[PDB]
């Protein structure tokens, strides 16, 4: 109900051994593209963990 | 009734007046696809309810 709203933004999604670690859980953003994270700067995204 | 069928997703953009009948999948996330095709592999067309 208290849901976080740390601004982690502009900064960079790094996933190229991170799509290969199996062990990894999820990290495919459909919103733009999966693809579309290591550059890709976020303007204010929040997060709500 | 479920008869009709429509994709989801093509690898390649529209193409004026072509029609489309493969199958396959692309290796997309969560559970992508088992070599080429097979079990685990969403399918590229949905019926409609």
């Amino acid at each position: 109900y208290a849901w976080n709203r740390k601004r982690i933004s502009n900064c960079v999604a790094d996933y190229s051994v991170l799509y290969n670690s199996a062990s990894f859980s999820t990290f495919k953003c459909y919103g733009v593209s999966p693809t579309k994270l290591n550059d890709l700067c976020f303007t204010n995204v929040y997060a709500d963990s | 009734n479920y008869n009709y069928l429509y994709r989801l997703f093509r690898k390649s953009n529209l193409k004026p007046f072509e029609r489309d009948i493969s199958t396959e999948i692309y290796q997309a996330g969560s559970t992508p696809c088992n070599g080429v095709e097979g079990f685990n592999c969403y399918f590229p067309l949905q019926s409609y309810g």
